[PDB]
């Protein structure tokens, strides 16, 4: 139950901080493409 | 504003690619005009060894 609980804690929150890293970094992606359309 | 500097770039690379073009476009032409030339002097060598070969004859 601790070996359990110890992994899953480590791994979701390594997960949840580089999933939502790599979110903010689309949602930059996507602000840049939608102002170069213009050009 | 943004419209000026957005035409202007794109004519930035018209320019850049057109000049370019225009002088492959020439390049080729030359090569092609080098090789008929060429061909039509070698018609008069070839002319002159067989009017030597019927003079040796």
């Amino acid at each position: 139950n601790f070996e359990k609980i110890e992994n899953e804690l480590k791994e979701i929150n390594t997960n949840q901080e580089a999933l939502k890293r790599n979110f903010l970094e689309l949602t930059e992606l996507k602000f840049i493409l939608r102002k170069t359309q213009q050009f | 504003s943004q419209s000026q500097g957005i035409q202007q770039l794109l004519q930035a690379e018209k320019r850049a690619a057109e000049k370019v073009s225009e002088a492959r476009k020439r390049k080729n032409r030359r090569l092609k005009q080098a090789k008929e030339e060429a061909q039509a002097e070698i018609e008069q060598y070839r002319l002159q060894r067989e009017k030597e070969f019927k003079a040796k004859e």
